[PDB]
DNA sequence: CTGACCTTTGACCTAGTTTG
DNA sequence: CAAACTAGGTCAAAGGTCAG
């Protein structure tokens, strides 16, 4: 009928919104399907014929989305007690494991991690290079996290894991005042005008812990589950041991965003401090960064 | 290095 | 006046087989036995929605026999006593559901998304018919290079300085239109406007990058991103092209919305999600903060119970959802971190004076 | 302060 | 992996049914 | 009968196969 807009063999059809040979309709609707992500050898400038089409996928996909090849038109393939993540396992780790000045309380704090981390549920059994992953991508998130509930019944100041008491002040002349304070009205604050109790804490810990995202995850969709475990788990604990607050399960699930833009910051201090070579910074925290 | 030893083991 | 299937719950085209079937299954039906059609077996209790409709043809054509479907039933003519069901589906079981205090929480439901409708133009709706062809409007020019970028860049114009300056620069007149929407929309939150104004304006200040990645990913898909109205389509390849720092600009954004449209979230749960991130008491900067909190308390009673009503099967969505807004916070400080390197390696930056503004103190 | 403006203005 | 080849879907349109 | 509906046919367009 017509003629193929991509490589100019015969249409016979309009397929996903563009007239197309019955090859690279077969080519897209793949592509599309089975997730593939294609790469060019060359220029990303391949000419594509009814012939040497199949030479280089990369620049075929793209001339599909050029000439108009719509996605979200191929249809999807026609085929086919709540304690798996324990309340107490969780409790019972963010238990049993507990400027210059904080860098060595992180690093100290960073070898007990991996305790904590392999007593939470399911954590060491699976693959090694996923507890790896895991752990590098939120090693800071969750020292953080924990320290500032540590410094809530604390007051204006924080308590390192050795016995620091680092107060405001001694901060915003450190030079990092701007962080300083952040972390101690978007945790500290937050946390204890919430009572936040280390069951909960420690079921937010888990939630960082088990971060689908982190890059390299050999099975991301094993970790995005043992995180949804976490999910369910907790909110039903905030069920039975807070009835009177039942918008409790979300406001501790809030709690996160700033977790997360806080950690990002701090990681990026530690670095213009790292290969500058002016503080100290262990072993442990090298092999982090 | 680190952290894979005190995971290895 | 406007119900649905009872085989798939898409929309009902009619009464069908003495039963409220989509024009769809209507079909599927009518074929099965006209062509006397026997469906391999399967036990698996298949449930049977919009999608995994043609999924399993046994489940399909089983569901629909067990709730009437039959070429008996057919009442042909013209609907004799509407009345006793024309109160819709929930009329006497609606006295139960239009109530207690959710009656209003399904009001507060409404008002945002009645709201939104009128704030935003290109709603998720719209964006998506594009995105799948189902609609009366031309394809999208696609632009995937230079030629395409030169040439669609006059058709539709409103100063040379670079094809990576214009790309960006070119848009930062759509991102003051969408922060002056977004404001509106804000004052339409219930007890926005009352909230100390001092708060009001950083509420928004921090609220409005986040609802613009919320809102930019129902333009997005994995291949490319809507423009210009949605009449335009430029690709996640040509943009990743861009030179130096400019290709790597719009990349933590797809990432974020690949993932993001996998909540599959209509505009009805996106109306209040986003009241949700404007109303966020952990902002820097708060000091009437109880107040600020206090909305989002009730903004969330609201969108939990929304997404129950509207995806009835979706394990911990609410709490899935809720971790995006942890995302976006990251998309955002991330997203600064580099107007930042723009600022010290370029010389064009010159930002509207309103994106000045917001991103003054920002992170 | 811009936003005050678009806040403050029906 | 491709793609010639072959089955399903379901959005519309139409000719026949029933209510007022 | 005009008005209000529907079973049924229709065919573009989307799905599936399985030698090559
Ligand atoms: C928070 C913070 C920083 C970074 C440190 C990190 C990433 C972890 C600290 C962990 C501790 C102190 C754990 C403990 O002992 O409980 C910097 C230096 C930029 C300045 C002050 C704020
Ligand atoms: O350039 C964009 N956004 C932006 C630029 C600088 C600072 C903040 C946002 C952009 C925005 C939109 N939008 O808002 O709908 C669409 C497309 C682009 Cl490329
Ligand atoms: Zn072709
Ligand atoms: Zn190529
Ligand atoms: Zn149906
Ligand atoms: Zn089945």
């Amino acid at each position: 009928k017509h003629i193929c807009a991509i490589c100019g063999d015969r249409s016979s059809g309009k397929h996903y919104g563009v007239y197309s040979c019955e090859g690279c309709k077969g080519f897209f609707k793949r592509t599309v399907r089975k997730d593939l992500t294609y790469t060019c050898r060359d220029n990303k400038d391949c000419l594509i014929d009814k012939r040497q089409r199949n030479r280089c996928q990369y620049c075929r996909y793209q001339k599909c989305l050029a000439m108009g090849m719509k996605r979200e038109a191929v249809q999807e393939e026609r085929q086919r007690a709540n304690e798996d993540m324990p309340v107490e396992r969780i409790l019972e780790a963010e238990l049993a494991v507990e400027v210059t000045n904080i860098c060595q309380a992180a690093d100290k704090q960073l070898f007990t991690l991996v305790e904590w981390a392999k007593r939470i549920p399911h954590f060491s059994e699976l693959p090694l290079d996923d507890q790896v992953i895991l752990l590098r991508a939120g090693w800071n998130e969750l020292l953080i996290a924990s320290f500032s509930h540590r410094s809530i019944a604390v007051k204006d100041g924080i308590l390192l894991a050795t016995g620091l008491h680092v107060h405001r002040n001694s901060a915003h002349s450190a030079g990092v005042g701007a962080i300083f304070d952040r972390v101690l009205t978007e945790l500290v604050s937050k946390m204890r005008d919430m009572q936040m109790d280390k069951t909960e804490l420690g079921c937010l810990r888990a939630i960082v812990l088990f971060n689908p995202d982190s890059k390299g995850l050999s099975n991301p969709a094993e970790v995005e589950a043992l995180r949804e475990k976490v999910y369910a788990s907790l909110e039903a604990y905030c069920k039975h041991k807070y009835p009177e607050q039942p918008g409790r399960f979300a406001k501790l699930l809030l709690r996160l965003p700033a977790l997360r833009s806080i950690g990002l910051k701090c990681l990026e201090h530690l670095f213009f401090f790292k290969l500058i070579g002016d503080t100290p910074i262990d072993t442990f925290l090298m092999e982090m960064l | 290095k680190i952290l894979h030893r005190l995971l290895q083991d | 006046m406007a119900i649905e299937c009872r085989v798939c719950g898409d929309k009902a085209s009619g009464f069908h087989y003495g039963v409220h079937a989509c024009e769809g299954c209507k079909g599927f039906f009518r074929r099965t036995i006209r062509l006397k059609l026997i469906y391999d077996r399967c036990d698996l209790n298949c449930r049977i929605h919009k999608k995994s409709r043609n999924k399993c043809q046994y489940c399909r054509f089983q569901k629909c026999l067990a709730v009437g479907m039959s070429h008996n039933a057919i009442r042909f003519g013209r609907m004799p006593q509407a009345e006793k069901e024309k109160l819709l589906a929930e009329i006497s079981s609606d006295i139960d559901q239009l109530n207690p205090e959710s009656a209003d929480l399904r009001a507060l439901a409404k008002h945002l998304y009645d709201s939104y409708i009128k704030s935003f133009p290109l709603t998720k709706a719209k964006a998506r018919a594009i995105l799948t062809g189902k609609t009366t409007d031309k394809s999208p020019f696609v632009i995937y290079d230079m030629n395409s970028l030169m040439m669609g860049e006059d058709k539709i114009k409103f100063q040379s300085k670079e094809v990576a300056i214009r790309i960006f620069q070119g848009c930062q007149f759509r991102s003051v239109e969408a922060v002056q929407e977004i404001t509106e929309y804000a004052k339409s939150i219930p007890g926005f406007v009352n909230l100390d104004l001092n708060d009001q304006v950083t509420l928004l200040k921090y609220g409005v990058h986040e609802i613009i990645y919320t809102m930019l990913a129902s333009l997005m898909n994995k291949d490319g991103v809507l423009i210009s109205e949605g009449q335009g389509f430029m690709t996640r390849e040509f943009l990743k092209s861009l030179r130096k720092p400019f290709g790597d600009f719009m990349e933590p954004k797809f990432e974020f919305a690949v993932k993001f449209n996998a909540l599959e979230l209509d505009d009805s749960d996106l109306a209040i999600f986003i009241a949700v991130i404007i109303l966020s008491g952990d902002r820097p900067g708060l000091l009437n903060v109880k107040p600020i909190e206090d909305i989002q308390d009730n903004l969330l009673q609201a969108l939990e119970l929304q997404l129950k009503l509207n995806h009835p099967e979706s394990s911990q969505l609410f709490a899935k959802l809720l971790q995006k807004m942890t995302d976006l916070r990251q998309i955002v400080t991330e997203h600064v971190q580099l107007l930042q390197v723009i600022k010290k390696t370029e010389t064009d930056m010159s930002l509207h004076p309103l994106l000045q503004e917001i991103y003054k103190d920002l992170y």
